[PDB]
């Protein structure tokens, strides 16, 4: 909103049970937000209870650091993505037993579809693949070399209506499987996301009009920043990368992209996530360096009134 | 049931862990630490010796010309260990 | 919450394998360097200076470098 999102209050700190050095690398809230899902640098996934702070579960998910976590709204499936080891992404079931349903071998990034999460879109370098959650079949493949821009942090993604895909700067019509537009390059890393309002497209510092393809805004503060919208999509969270992780995060107005506030946590922010109720703010904070031989990455919880 | 590339019982801690690595070989473009590694390989180090080869100094090229009580300026206290570390650096 | 199952095994060969393949992969991403600075420091710090297990120092090394690979891959690499 306006005022509530300029102050956040620390309440608790989540730390790995039996580690001399905690190593959380990703965070996501449970499907019904009773749990905090915390992937660690060794490829595990530890579930903590948001309220109590107590660890609820621990799963052995990958060979490498967890880089992505996306639960279904259904509460029956979970998407994960690792770092350098194959399979780089996986789709698990949260039913009665935590078992892997389908494997995304070379996909470094994985994401659900937004309509009812019936399809899954993964990214393999510059290429994007679309699969079916039920059978695991690769339904579709989007790529075009003459339009490819080759971001280093490419993440293919659906718009709220899943009729469009943004992959490597290229705007695709899903059902036509034809590239609609190519957003040019002013940045080497961030591939861009869809604004929850489905009006504007946010590619790093550029906010384009999704209808006219005309540049609406330019926000310098979003440079090399990952962007997290609250459920209502009235505010943005900007966290910097390229330690290369910034020790501060910013809040913005999703309407017109003006800065709400800048919070410095004196600690290296690896990741962060909020809830749908917009009550809590989980932040993955790291201290020290390689030469300090201390990279204790911990999850601290804040509250947004 | 378990994708098996994952992951042991539970973990090592500092307050209950008291007492094969591979790693890069040959040869001449060796940073000071590829020199420290090679030194520790022989049973040397002696942090007083390596406390600073973090740099006075040495390349993977200043191995065979570092002579013997140049070693005196940088830490290895006794004459004997010094005598077959003088003669730990050859063989190639 | 779902729970199981059969994640019984490792330390041992798990540690040796982990260290190994994280090194094989990390040699593809860093330039002078070397990685030994981490390794050496660890074997110098926890192993030597606090006389702890070599497996312990190698474990902490493993952890640090998993965080390094995490960092680099999140940073992106042209290859
Ligand atoms: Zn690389």
């Amino acid at each position: 909103r306006h005022l509530i999102f300029s102050r956040f209050r620390p309440i608790s700190v989540f730390r790995e049970a039996n580690e001399d050095e905690s190593g959380f690398t990703c965070c996501a809230f449970s499907a019904r937000e009773r749990f905090l899902m915390l992937g660690t640098c060794t490829g595990q996934l530890k579930l903590y209870n948001v309220f109590s702070g107590q660890e609820e579960a621990s799963y052995n998910c990958h060979n490498s650091a967890i880089t992505h976590l996306e639960p279904s709204r259904d509460g029956s499936l979970l998407l994960t993505s690792a770092t350098w080891s194959q399979p780089l992404s996986a789709l698990w079931g949260m039913k009665s037993v935590f078992d892997m349903k389908h494997s995304f071998t070379e996909d470094h990034y994985v994401e659900f579809s937004k309509h009812s999460q019936d399809r899954v879109i993964g990214t393999k370098g510059d290429i994007a693949h679309i699969y079916d959650i039920q059978t695991g079949n690769k339904l579709l493949t989007l790529f075009n070399p003459d339009l490819a821009n080759n971001y280093k942090r490419n993440c293919a993604t659906f718009n709220p209506t899943d009729d469009l895909v943004l992959n490597d700067g290229v705007l695709w019509d899903v059902r036509s499987a034809q590239a609609i537009h190519k957003f040019d390059k002013f940045n080497m890393n961030i591939s861009g996301v869809f604004h929850p309002n489905g009006l504007e497209v946010i590619i790093n510092t550029e906010i384009w009009d999704l209808r006219t393809f005309h540049l609406l805004h330019t926000v310098p503060a979003l440079d090399q920043c990952r962007v997290v919208f609250n459920h209502t999509g009235t505010v943005m969270y900007g966290a910097m990368l390229q330690s290369p992780f910034g020790s501060s995060f910013r809040t913005f107005n999703a309407t017109d992209y003006k800065p709400i506030a800048t919070i410095d946590v004196k600690r290296n922010i690896f990741d962060l996530c909020t809830d749908t109720k917009d009550c809590y703010l989980a932040v993955i904070e790291n201290q020290g360096s390689m030469d300090a031989l201390n990279m204790d990455t911990v999850c601290r919880l804040y509250e947004v009134g | 049931q378990q994708a098996d590339s994952d992951q042991p019982s539970k973990r090592p801690r500092f307050d209950d862990s008291p007492r094969g690595v591979e790693l890069h070989p040959d040869y001449k473009t060796w940073g000071p630490e590829q020199v420290c590694f090679f030194l520790r390989r022989g049973g040397f180090g002696e942090p007083a010796l390596l406390k600073n080869i973090r740099e006075n100094k040495i390349t993977g090229a200043l191995l065979p010309c570092l002579d013997e009580s140049h070693f005196e300026n940088l830490g290895v206290s006794s004459l004997g260990e010094r005598k077959k570390l003088l003669s730990y650096i050859q063989r190639s | 919450e779902a729970p199981e199952g059969a994640g019984e095994v490792g330390l041992e060969q798990w540690l040796e394998t982990s260290l190994e393949r994280i090194n094989r992969e990390a040699r593809l991403h860093f330039h002078p360097e070397f990685l030994f600075r981490l390794w050496n420091t660890c074997v110098e710090h926890w192993h030597d200076r606090h006389q702890r297990s070599l497996d312990y120092a190698k474990y902490r090394y493993l952890l640090l470098m998993h965080k390094a690979m995490y960092t680099h891959m999140q940073q992106g690499c042209p290859c």
